[PDB]
RNA sequence: GCUCGCCGGAAGACCAAGGGUUCCUGUCCAACGUUAAUCGGGGCAGGGUGAGUCGACCCCUAAGGCGAGGCCGAAAGGCGUAGUCGAUGGGAAACAGGUUAAUAUUCCUGUACUUGGUGUUACUGCGAAGGGGGGACGGAGAAGGCUAUGUUGGCCGGGCGACGGUUGUCCCGGUUUAAGCGUGUAGGCUGGUUUUCCAGGCAAAUCCGGAAAAUCAAGGCUGAGGCGUGAUGACGAGGCACUACGGUGCUGAAGCAACAAAUGCCCUGCUUCCAGGAAAAGCCUCUAAGCAUCAGGUAACAUCAAAUCGUACCCCAAACCGACACAGGUGGUCAGGUAGAGAAUACCAAGGCGCUUGAGAGAACUCGGGUGAAGGAACUAGGCAAAAUGGUGCCGUAACUUCGGGAGAAGGCACGCUGAUAUGUAGGUGAGGUCCCUCGCGGAUGGAGCUGAAAUCAGUCGAAGAUACCAGCUGGCUGCAACUGUUUAUUAAAAACACAGCACUGUGCAAACACGAAAGUGGACGUAUACGGUGUGACGCCUGCCCGGUGCCGGAAGGUUAAUU
RNA sequence: AGGACCGAACCGACUAAUGUUGAAAAAUUAGCGGAUGACUUGUGGCUGGGGGUGAAAGGCCAAUCAAACCGGGAGAUAGCU
């Protein structure tokens, strides 16, 4: 039936890219975890 | 009015296939590889001036790299740009 | 009028709809439109504030002129017209100097009758004048409460306000809703009640006609559970409780107003 | 390669979203493919996506977001003005043919169109962050005029038949052509034209709105299709020669008419209803400051520019979402024939497939079906399941009723083919011809040709004529809920929820109430015929007694009573 | 005209059988309800966890809901196995 993940690229980007990651201090945290894990990929944006 | 620098470096290669030759025969088209920051009117600036050959068109595309796995590792060629350049019925480089 | 439809189904079996032949079959004036979206009772926080409603039909706002202050320029009515925004009709005006205005339809005003507003207008239906001009005893509507504010008691459709004193510089209202209320003389009000007096006259008839004008259904509290509402809960019907708003403040009979900025003027509560 | 079967409102074709090289060629078969594999959406190498007009980008805005100052908040922050973003909407312009292994409205051929910049020529009041118009708007219904398209005829080319007949009222195939440009037709809307004046459009305006005269009575706007041109071109059945069995080269007939006809177009139209149906720019126009024989505006001509990004391929799926090459899900567009009311259904066209294990055998038992003597609910918790009914036209149809219904009540009759009425009728369409003149996309007459029900009478075949597919079982008594709806995504669709209606109650507007430390916001650009809460739940007849208990409302003489002193 | 009627697309989910280490973590087959509306659907947006939303079933809030998920307090505590 409909699964749940329908894809959508201008949502995703909206929703978790790096702009609006750094739109807010808590989404500037998040980028600042993600660095200092080491992730390869910050955001969904690559 | 482009500078002789940026001209030198637009092009870069001519391309070498069947789809070419026939163009070159058929169409008096030459096909090259040029700089992905090339612009049609640099193209067309750059070919009559290196070639000293009269240019009436420039039809470009970029082309995008292949991914590819090397002894199991991804690797991803580069984009480049390729230009089908025609000439005006009297040049045959 | 009122006419009553037949019973050809269900759903057009108790629909009484008022109808006037009267009414501009037309678009409207285009240069007195807005646009107003809905909200669906949600505040800028996006959260329902107000419950039921939602949906319905989309409508376009017209300028009312509530103020009525271009005094001594008569006017002829063009039209009267139908406001999806108000229970009453609008009257489209033409001013002698070529303006055009919405104004609020006083019963019995049909197309190409004069109004004008000023301290020197006649005492006719449509006229606004200063209520220390209007004679004790006038029914009113489009009642001013600051002067130069504009009306605001006595718009929706049959209601009027009755002068019944005139005392210094205020005159005793008798509202709509029953209460005494003081207000300066020198704020505005139109003569005679407002148009459209069957408007309470009309039945739904239909759960989709309600919802047609953006109402939402209803919960009772006592069909809920408890973690809902107040009265929720129960095996089989139960109620057991006295009777309170979802919030928990009782519901029939605990009065609410506290205005002590505004006791000054009211004369004496609704009852 | 030849047969056979399946889909054909899809299991065909084209997009959007999503994916990303899966596209094409060569090569390999270890692993992957539920088997083999020489094959593959697998491995390896190479190739492939061409735009002024398609889309994005771009100009403009919706919901909403962010938000200089600002207001508010322990901090973080919240809200919001000016602004600035934000399509799923508005805004310039291209078609037909040909070609690759793989792209094409992008390449080539032919024929076009749009916008902007310049430079000459002629004339000239240009100018906005402002005014006005326009853009610019619902549901339903009906009809007329058309086209896409199809059928038949004519025409052209081919054929004369494996088995009785087939030179004919015979068989097969083809009979195509765009944008643009010119014309302005069916239809729709609208009275024009000129003067004078003006508390309006923040100022101004010659523009818009208003007022008063004069005059003319037909002018304007919009508009499918047709016709002409584009087009002596292209395409074209087929024929001739070939590599080399993929396909190449050359040539090329006819290319008309009638009828039927959309859910497409005229049509954002018309009629009608109430629930009363975006915004902004582009565009047109008016002026202000300002410039003023300069700039700028208009027209003609020439010239230049139109960048950048996407373009392969899948796309109801083996490529997307489902862990799988998964009987699931997935928005839009196209819409042939015969029968039919139909986009149902059956068989077919174009097109695409036979679902990635087979070969045998023909036990019990399981699954999905067919038929069944006599009986016919005896089964069972219960007619569960199955069987049955099933179309069109006509006749006929009860209690009850809120007068609509009940009702397709129930029940019954006819139904194929052939001939005649009538070598094809009623109806529809409508040529030639003649007439008329406003002379043409015109009007009158006229009926050729084409198409074509329904009915009656007579005959005739079968067991059966709504022959398949398709397609109500019916009636009686009764509980509950008035009714259409909604619900426990995944064991509960109900008598539960909602509901129109009723009642009580709060609320006088900076409303009550709700979100929020607040500012603010919703209620509502609403104003007591309004809004919130609570209960009941169409409609009919009704709704009795109790204020002691608890709650609420009102009162404030007295008793008790906080901080404070 | 109509929350009118019969009936495809479309939306739903009443019955039965199958399946139940499934073709499928909710389907298939034969029937069934609505089908101009309180309809359905694409795209985008808003509401956030004692909070939302709810024609109300304690339903739904990413196969999770009488209090989501992720990380932390945290090696909570466990007279119990
Ligand atoms: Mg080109
Ligand atoms: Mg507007
Ligand atoms: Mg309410
Ligand atoms: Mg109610
Ligand atoms: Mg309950
Ligand atoms: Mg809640
Ligand atoms: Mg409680
Ligand atoms: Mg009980
Ligand atoms: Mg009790
Ligand atoms: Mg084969
Ligand atoms: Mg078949
Ligand atoms: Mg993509
Ligand atoms: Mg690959
Ligand atoms: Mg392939
Ligand atoms: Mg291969
Ligand atoms: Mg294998
Ligand atoms: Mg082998
Ligand atoms: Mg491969
Ligand atoms: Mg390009
Ligand atoms: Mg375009
Ligand atoms: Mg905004
Ligand atoms: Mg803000
Ligand atoms: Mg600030
Ligand atoms: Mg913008
Ligand atoms: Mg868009
Ligand atoms: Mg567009
Ligand atoms: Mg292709
Ligand atoms: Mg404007
Ligand atoms: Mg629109
Ligand atoms: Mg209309
Ligand atoms: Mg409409
Ligand atoms: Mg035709
Ligand atoms: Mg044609
Ligand atoms: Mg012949
Ligand atoms: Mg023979
Ligand atoms: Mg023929
Ligand atoms: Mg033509
Ligand atoms: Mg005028
Ligand atoms: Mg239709
Ligand atoms: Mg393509
Ligand atoms: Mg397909
Ligand atoms: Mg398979
Ligand atoms: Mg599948
Ligand atoms: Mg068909
Ligand atoms: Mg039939
Ligand atoms: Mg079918
Ligand atoms: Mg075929
Ligand atoms: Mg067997
Ligand atoms: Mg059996
Ligand atoms: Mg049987
Ligand atoms: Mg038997
Ligand atoms: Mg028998
Ligand atoms: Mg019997
Ligand atoms: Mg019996
Ligand atoms: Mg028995
Ligand atoms: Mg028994
Ligand atoms: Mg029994
Ligand atoms: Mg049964
Ligand atoms: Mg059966
Ligand atoms: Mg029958
Ligand atoms: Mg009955
Ligand atoms: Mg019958
Ligand atoms: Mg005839
Ligand atoms: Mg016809
Ligand atoms: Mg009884
Ligand atoms: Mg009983
Ligand atoms: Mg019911
Ligand atoms: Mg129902
Ligand atoms: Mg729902
Ligand atoms: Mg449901
Ligand atoms: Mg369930
Ligand atoms: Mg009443
Ligand atoms: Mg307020
Ligand atoms: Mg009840
Ligand atoms: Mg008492
Ligand atoms: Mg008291
Ligand atoms: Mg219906
Ligand atoms: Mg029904
Ligand atoms: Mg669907
Ligand atoms: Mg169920
Ligand atoms: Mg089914
Ligand atoms: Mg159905
Ligand atoms: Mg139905
Ligand atoms: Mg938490
Ligand atoms: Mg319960
Ligand atoms: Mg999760
Ligand atoms: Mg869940
Ligand atoms: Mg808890
Ligand atoms: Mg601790
Ligand atoms: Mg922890
Ligand atoms: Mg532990
Ligand atoms: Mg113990």
């Amino acid at each position: 039936m409909k699964r749940t993940f329908q894809p959508s690229v201008l949502k995703r980007n909206r929703s978790h890219g790096f702009r609006a990651r750094m739109a807010t201090k808590n989404g500037r945290q998040v980028l600042a975890r993600r660095r200092a894990k080491g992730r390869a990929r910050l955001t969904v944006s690559k | 009015m482009i500078r002789e620098e940026r001209l030198l470096k637009v092009l870069r290669a001519p391309h070498v296939s069947e789809k070419a030759s026939t163009a070159m025969e058929k169409s008096n088209t030459i096909v090259l590889k040029v700089a992905k920051d090339a612009t049609k009117a640099e193209i067309k600036a750059a070919v009559q001036k290196l070639f000293e050959v009269e240019v009436e068109v420039v039809n470009t595309l970029v082309v995008k790299g292949k991914v590819k796995r090397h002894g199991q590792r991804i690797g991803r060629r580069s984009d480049w740009k390729k230009a089908y350049v025609t000439l005006k019925e009297g040049q045959n480089l | 009028a009122v006419v009553k439809c037949k019973p050809t189904s269900p759903g057009r079996r108790h629909v009484v709809k008022v109808v006037n032949p009267e009414l501009h079959k037309g678009k409207p004036f285009a240069p007195l439109l807005e646009k107003n979206s809905k909200s669906g009772g949600r505040n800028n926080n996006g959260r329902i504030t107000t419950r039921h409603i939602g949906g319905g039909h989309k409508q376009a706002y017209r300028i009312v002129d509530f103020k009525r202050n271009k005094d001594g320029i008569p006017a002829v009515v063009e039209r009267l017209e139908y406001d999806p925004n108000r229970s009453a009709n609008i009257a489209l005006v033409l001013y002698k100097d070529g303006e055009r205005r919405y104004i609020l339809a006083p019963k019995g005003l049909k197309a190409g009758d004069q109004i004008q507003s000023g301290v020197d207008a006649a005492i006719k239906p449509g006229n606004t004048l200063p209520m220390r001009n209007i004679p004790v005893g006038s029914t009113v509507h489009n009642v001013e409460m600051k002067p130069g504010k504009g009306g605001q008691l006595a718009r929706s459709a049959g209601t009027y306000v009755q002068i019944v004193a005139r005392d210094g510089a205020y005159v005793t209202l008798r509202l709509r809703s029953g209460e005494m209320r003081k207000v300066e003389a020198d704020c505005r009000a139109t003569l005679g009640e407002v148009g459209n007096a069957e408007h309470m006259l009309r039945v739904l008839g239909k759960a989709g006609a309600a919802r047609w004008r953006g109402v939402r259904p209803t919960v009772r509290g006592t069909a809920m559970n408890p973690v809902d509402h107040p009265h929720g809960g129960g095996e089989g019907r139960n109620f057991g409780k006295h009777p309170v708003t979802p919030w928990g403040v009782q519901t029939k009979g605990k009065k609410t107003r506290s205005n002590k900025r505004t006791d000054k003027f009211i004369v004496r509560r609704r009852s």
